[PDB]
């Protein structure tokens, strides 16, 4: 499975027909959605492979980046603010950025000059994905090894169809909870663990329909 | 009128000969010769759009359906609590719950979980045949079956059906195009539509949708 | 070889390597030298090619062309908007007694009691209908964007982003073939910074609710405390 003719779909068992002829699986998480057509052109797939896997690696990134200050507020650390959505507000605060609540980590006090560098650096390093560098040069720009894999799983190209299909799958999921944390952040305004905590409390009215009211215009 | 061929009934009638694409010939139902944008040069492309725009209209006519007659029909008689369409999932949230035609006695909805786990389940299974396969027919035309479709069999002659097509997908375009006034009227008065329609015919000149233009005018 | 006065481009008859930075696959691109794989279906010819296509949907010619009338339609809007938006707050503050210069909150001065005074004066405009003066747009607008895709009064066959005729080159500055294929990539470069300055207009209009000139009024006094971020906790859920 998860390759060829033959390969899980995302209809599964009522999946023989509506699957695209152009979506031939060869390339990762080829379950066949194509409902849109959007990637009948060549090219439009190569682009939008594209930019799925780097929101796929963003999204991922993001999810961790995002619950982990929640997971050490749940261990015991209470950072500059624990809210990922509340998150930028720790540069405003009086005693600045602290990192895991040590104001002698990383105290960041200018907001501009955090995105001044930020930019700086992601500038550069999104500029080098595109044509090779200090890392690279002319490999696959969506895998290309040999400078990021200090490891190197990409031995086994079996195991490293294997490994593709199952990052393209978790990435899928991490978008997924990455839009999941988008649209419970506006309707709720708690956490995404803090929301966990109250659909662990009581699971039948801490749900997504307490707060499916909030948004009615009313004159 | 023709409705299809190179002589058809086009979207901006003189000022649509040199707009008309190449790749749009006078084949499908309701191509007025609008890909302004450029999204249907390639035809498979066109095809899933056709697709999009056909289940797009079928369902916006029924939701158009299902947001008026509440709101008409509690105009003529039998009183419900929240008559209005845009309130009408918070009547699963009252005392008394959600009930079909409002009596006590016909359904007793109080759950929301039941009747959205219930339509998952049943439209998983009913959205996958209509995908492909299914017992009403697997190899047919997937976006006009027939068959076990058609009780009464208006797809008899070709040329009735073919204007049966194209009345369809203007019915159709009609309908998506009022269901996005229905949603963008709601949200600028908080208010029903047949109450907005009634609102419109006490005051045409100044209970119209501009005496609502400066609500949403950012503050600070 | 070249001497101090061709180098500074003294002499406006030798320049032929003007086209070569904007047409032509040796010219800028988007991320400069950090932008290899320039696009093989965007080579060049067109005014604007910086080789960017990053999401894919220009790979069709037909849809890189209706997208190109697009982006020359949307250029073209965008430079009259943002002309447009400033000039009522520039001439408030020049002394003009427009009432509601802002050109966020400019369609409602149409609701006032006096109309809508154009330059702050009656014997201007003095427009009092909103219903009239959108018919008479909707009216005017269908007769000009209707001859805009197939001809009409003024030109027919001609071109259907550069016309250029009597009508749409009356200065004759796109006489020249090399003066009119550089003013298309000036002209699609000015409507991009136009169009970007709109959508800036349109996001500072939503999160300030200010004037854009006294966005920039309130950022040449503060630079450093009124930023764009001391408006970023503006929209935080609660
Ligand atoms: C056999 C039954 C079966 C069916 C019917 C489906 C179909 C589906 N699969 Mg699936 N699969 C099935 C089995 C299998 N799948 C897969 C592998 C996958 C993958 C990898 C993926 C899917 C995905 C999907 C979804 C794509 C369609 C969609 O996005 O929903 C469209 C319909 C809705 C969204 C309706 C939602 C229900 C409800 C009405 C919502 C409530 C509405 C709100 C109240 C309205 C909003 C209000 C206002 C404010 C906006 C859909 C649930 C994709 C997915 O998860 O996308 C989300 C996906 O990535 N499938 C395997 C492994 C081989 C299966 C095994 O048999
Ligand atoms: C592209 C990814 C990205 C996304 C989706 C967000 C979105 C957010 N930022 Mg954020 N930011 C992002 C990157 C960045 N931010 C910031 C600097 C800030 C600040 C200072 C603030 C936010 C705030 C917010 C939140 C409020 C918006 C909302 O609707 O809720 C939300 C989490 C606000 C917040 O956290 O509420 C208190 C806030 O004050 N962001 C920087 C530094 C330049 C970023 C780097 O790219
Ligand atoms: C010859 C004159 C003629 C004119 C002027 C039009 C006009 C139009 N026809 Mg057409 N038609 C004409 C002849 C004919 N039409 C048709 C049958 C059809 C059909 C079936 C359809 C059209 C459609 C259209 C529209 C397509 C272009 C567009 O999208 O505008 C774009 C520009 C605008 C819409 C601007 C107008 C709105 C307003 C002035 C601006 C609003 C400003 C807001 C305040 C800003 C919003 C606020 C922000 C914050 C959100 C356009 C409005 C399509 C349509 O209805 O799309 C909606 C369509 O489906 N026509 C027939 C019968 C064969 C004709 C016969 O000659
Ligand atoms: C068919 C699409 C659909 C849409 C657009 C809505 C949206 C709405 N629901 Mg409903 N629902 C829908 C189906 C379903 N709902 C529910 C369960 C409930 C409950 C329990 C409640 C609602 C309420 C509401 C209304 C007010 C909430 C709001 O945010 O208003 C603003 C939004 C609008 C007015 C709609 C604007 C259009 C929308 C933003 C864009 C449509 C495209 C979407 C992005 C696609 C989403 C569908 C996906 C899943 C395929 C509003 C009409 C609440 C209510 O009525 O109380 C006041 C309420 O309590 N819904 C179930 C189960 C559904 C099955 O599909
Ligand atoms: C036997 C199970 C089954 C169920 C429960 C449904 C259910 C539905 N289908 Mg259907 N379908 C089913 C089999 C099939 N459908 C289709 C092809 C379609 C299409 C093209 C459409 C539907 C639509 C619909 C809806 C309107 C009812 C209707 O079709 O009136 C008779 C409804 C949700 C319509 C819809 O969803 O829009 C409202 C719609 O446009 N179905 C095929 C392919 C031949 C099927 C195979 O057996
Ligand atoms: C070699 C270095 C170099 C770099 C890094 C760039 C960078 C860029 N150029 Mg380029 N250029 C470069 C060389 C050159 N450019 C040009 C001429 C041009 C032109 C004409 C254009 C560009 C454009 C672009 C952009 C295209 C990608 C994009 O849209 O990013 C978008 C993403 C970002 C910028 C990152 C996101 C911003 C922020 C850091 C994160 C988010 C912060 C918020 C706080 C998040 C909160 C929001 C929440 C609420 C959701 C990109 C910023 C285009 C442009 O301006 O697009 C905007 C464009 O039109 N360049 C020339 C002349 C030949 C160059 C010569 O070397
Ligand atoms: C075709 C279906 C249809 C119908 C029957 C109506 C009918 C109505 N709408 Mg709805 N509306 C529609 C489509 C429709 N609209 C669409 C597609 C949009 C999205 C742009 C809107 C957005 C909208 C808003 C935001 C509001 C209304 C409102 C109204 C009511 C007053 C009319 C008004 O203010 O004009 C609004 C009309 C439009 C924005 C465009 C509708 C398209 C029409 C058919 C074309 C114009 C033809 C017209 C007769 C000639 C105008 C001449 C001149 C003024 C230009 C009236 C009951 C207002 C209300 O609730 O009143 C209390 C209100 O607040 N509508
Ligand atoms: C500054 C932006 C800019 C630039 C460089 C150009 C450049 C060009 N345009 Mg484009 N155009 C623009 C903006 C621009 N245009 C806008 C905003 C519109 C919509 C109003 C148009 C509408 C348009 C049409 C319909 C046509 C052109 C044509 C031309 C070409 C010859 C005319 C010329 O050289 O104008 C040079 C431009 C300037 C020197 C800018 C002067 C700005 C003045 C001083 C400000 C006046 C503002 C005014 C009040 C706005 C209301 C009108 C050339 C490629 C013609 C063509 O291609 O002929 C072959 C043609 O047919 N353009
Ligand atoms: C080959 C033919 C070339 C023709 C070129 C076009 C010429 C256009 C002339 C101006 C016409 C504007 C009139 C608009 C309708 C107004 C009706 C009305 O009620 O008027 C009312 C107005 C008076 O109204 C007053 O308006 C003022 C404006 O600030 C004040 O607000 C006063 O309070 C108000 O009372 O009457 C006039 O202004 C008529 C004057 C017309 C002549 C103005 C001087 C122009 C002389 C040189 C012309 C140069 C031509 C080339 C330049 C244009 C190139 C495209
Ligand atoms: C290139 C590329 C590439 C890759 O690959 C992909 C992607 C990314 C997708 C792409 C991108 C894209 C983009 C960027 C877009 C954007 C656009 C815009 C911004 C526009 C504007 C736009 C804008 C616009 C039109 C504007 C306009 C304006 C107007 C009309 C006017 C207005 C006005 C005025 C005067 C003032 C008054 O008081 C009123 C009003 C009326 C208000």
């Amino acid at each position: 499975e998860f390759y060829g003719p033959n390969r899980a779909k995302w209809l599964g068992p009522y999946s023989e027909n509506a699957t695209p002829a152009y979506l031939t699986g060869e390339f990762p998480g080829d379950y066949g959605w194509d409902t849109a057509g959007l990637s009948a052109d060549p090219e439009t797939f190569k682009r939008y492979r594209e930019l799925e896997l780097i929101h796929a690696r963003w999204a991922m990134l993001g999810a961790l980046g995002c619950i982990t200050p929640e997971l050490l507020a749940k261990s015991g650390t209470q950072f500059g603010e624990a809210v990922w959505f509340k998150a930028g507000a720790q540069i405003f605060s009086e005693g600045g950025l602290d990192y895991l609540g040590n104001p002698s980590l990383v105290h960041a006090q200018n907001i501009v000059a955090t995105l001044a560098v930020q930019v700086i650096l992601m500038g550069l390093v999104e500029g080098y994905r595109v044509n090779g560098g200090p890392a690279g040069e002319g490999l696959d720009p969506l895998y290309p090894g040999e400078s990021f894999d200090p490891l190197g799983l990409a031995d086994d190209p079996d195991t490293f169809a294997e490994l593709k299909v199952k990052e393209i799958k978790n990435g899928r999921l991490a978008m997924f909870s990455m839009f999941g944390f988008f649209v419970q952040a506006i309707v709720t305004g708690k956490g995404p663990i803090q929301n966990l905590d109250d659909h662990l409390s009581n699971p039948t009215v801490n749900n997504a329909f307490a707060f499916a009211t909030k948004f009615t215009p009313s004159a | 009128i023709e409705w299809y061929g190179p002589d058809r009934p086009k979207f901006l009638g003189p000022f649509s000969e040199g707009d008309t694409p190449a790749y749009l010939t006078g084949e499908f139902p309701g191509d007025y010769g609008w890909d302004t944008a450029g999204l249907s040069a390639d035809p498979e492309t066109f095809k899933r759009y056709r697709e999009l725009e056909l289940i797009h209209a079928r369902w916006a006519m029924l939701g158009a359906l299902g947001c008026i007659t509440p709101e008409l029909l509690a105009k003529n008689g039998i009183p419900f609590g929240e008559a209005v369409w845009f309130k009408a999932g918070a009547q699963i949230f009252a005392e008394g719950g959600l009930n079909y035609l409002g009596n006590e006695n016909l359904i007793h909805a109080q759950s929301i979980i039941a009747t959205l786990a219930f339509q998952v389940v049943v439209m998983g299974l009913a959205e996958a045949y209509r995908a492909n396969g299914g017992p009403l027919g697997e190899g047919l035309d997937p976006l006009h079956p027939g068959g076990a479709f058609d009780p009464l069999g208006l797809a008899d002659d070709p040329d009735t059906f073919a204007e049966l097509k194209v009345k369809e997908i203007k019915n159709g375009r009609l309908a998506m195009f009022s269901m996005f006034g229905f949603f963008v009227q709601a949200i600028v008065t908080g208010k029903g539509p047949i109450q907005n329609l009634d609102d419109h015919l006490a005051n045409p000149t100044a209970v119209n949708a501009f005496a609502y233009a400066t609500k949403f005018t950012p503050s600070a | 070889k070249k001497t101090i006065r061709e180098k500074a481009g003294w002499w406006s008859n030798g320049g032929n390597e003007k086209l070569s930075a904007f047409y032509g696959p040796d010219r800028g691109l988007w991320l400069g030298p950090l932008s290899g794989t320039t696009p093989a279906y965007l080579t060049g010819e067109f005014p604007g090619d910086y080789g960017w296509d990053s999401a894919g949907l220009s790979a069709d010619p037909e849809t890189f062309k209706r997208y190109r009338e697009l982006e020359l339609i949307h250029a073209r809007w965008a430079m009259l908007g943002a002309l447009g938006c400033i000039t009522p707050e520039l001439l408030a503050k020049n002394g003009t007694p427009i009432v509601e210069p802002v050109w966020f909150k400019a369609g409602a001065q149409i609701f006032a009691e006096g109309g809508l005074d154009y330059l702050g004066n009656p014997g201007l405009v003095h427009a009092q209908s909103i219903l009239a003066t959108l018919a008479v747009q909707v009216i005017l607008m269908g007769a000009i964007e209707g001859y805009r895709v197939n001809g009409g009064p003024a030109g027919e066959g001609l071109d259907k982003l550069h016309p250029g005729g009597q009508f749409f080159d009356p200065l004759g500055l796109a006489e020249d073939p090399d003066a009119f294929a550089e003013l298309k990539v000036k002209e699609i470069k000015n409507g991009r910074l136009a169009m970007f300055s709109m959508f800036g207009f349109f996001v500072q209009a939503i999160v300030t609710g200010k004037g854009p000139l006294a966005n920039l009024d309130e950022h040449l006094a503060s630079p450093f405390t009124s930023n764009a971020f001391t408006y970023a906790q503006k929209f935080t859920p609660q």
